[PDB]
């Protein structure tokens, strides 16, 4: 059973920057695909961002693209969101998930990723 | 998409078994695993690793580039795995329509009898050597390259 933990998350200014971590953990993700999605208070879960482990190329949502970046430390099978230029919109619990497993989803389905974190708060404050 | 999660869907690359058999090949865990994969180009070259590969979520459209004479397994080095996974393990690469040039007129030179008497092969093998794999051949009637590395 995997584990995916969050962090990094909290109160920032508006106009800052915060980078969210997620470890992953409990088998191998040489075969993985994560993402970052993020879900504001009565919203459906929103879409940010995709990694494919095995190459490490990322693809970003429009709605955070030039914004949101997505990387890793493959040695610590770790992901990063790196979020610029925040905005109280930007507030919301931000989610790692992940896949080991193929599938008929698209890569930014919520469905398409078996395994989810716990969430972390993020709080833009004007 | 791949019911498998590969990523191919450049002109002239192809896999063997065909993505339309990996397509049927995902397992009870949502794997696609393969005794012997093959990824080719029609034109260009193929690459072949022998044993249990896991081929699914495998991003082949960025990982794997068959070219003229030369192919790149893995872009840069920071994304590279470890040695055993994805892609980074023993393989047998072919590259095809690989023949000299004519220095008379820059055409290329494909008779098998002139590549025999300038020992094409062995400025192949010299060059494989050189590169750390271990050449295997060099078939003159297709322009076949054929050479060993234990990763990429």
């Amino acid at each position: 059973q995997v584990q995916l933990v969050e962090s990094g998350g909290g109160p920032v200014e508006a106009g800052g920057s915060l980078r969210l971590s997620c470890a992953a953990s409990g088998r191998s993700f040489s075969n993985s695909v994560m993402a970052w999605f993020r879900q504001a208070p009565g919203k459906e879960r929103e879409f940010l961002s995709v990694l494919n482990w095995s190459s490490g190329r990322t693809s970003i949502a429009d709605s955070v693209k030039g914004r949101f970046t997505m990387s890793r430390d493959p040695a610590k099978i770790t992901v990063y969101l790196q979020m610029n230029g925040l905005k109280p919109e930007d507030t919301a619990v931000y989610y790692c998930a992940a896949s080991n497993r193929g599938s008929l989803y698209t890569l930014d389905n919520q469905n398409r990723y078996e395994d989810w974190g716990q969430g972390t708060q993020v709080t833009v404050s004007s | 998409s791949h019911p498998a999660g590969i990523i191919l869907t450049r002109d002239s690359y192809y896999t063997i078994p065909s993505m339309e058999e990996l397509a049927r090949s995902v397992d009870e865990n949502g794997e696609c695993i393969v005794n012997g994969f093959t990824i080719g180009r029609e034109g260009f070259g193929s690459i072949y690793f022998e044993g249990i590969v896991n081929l699914t979520n495998l991003d082949l459209d960025s990982i794997v580039h068959i070219r003229r004479k030369e192919v790149i397994v893995y872009v840069d080095d920071q994304n590279k795995p470890p040695l055993g996974e994805g892609l980074n393990r023993p393989a047998q690469v072919t590259l095809d329509e690989v023949w000299p040039i004519d220095k008379t007129s820059r055409s290329m030179i494909t008779s098998p009898e002139r590549l025999s008497e300038m020992n094409y092969k062995s400025k192949l093998e010299n060059a494989s050597r050189k590169q750390g794999a271990q050449f295997v051949d060099y078939r003159p009637e297709s322009g076949s390259w054929v050479f060993k590395v234990n990763h990429f």
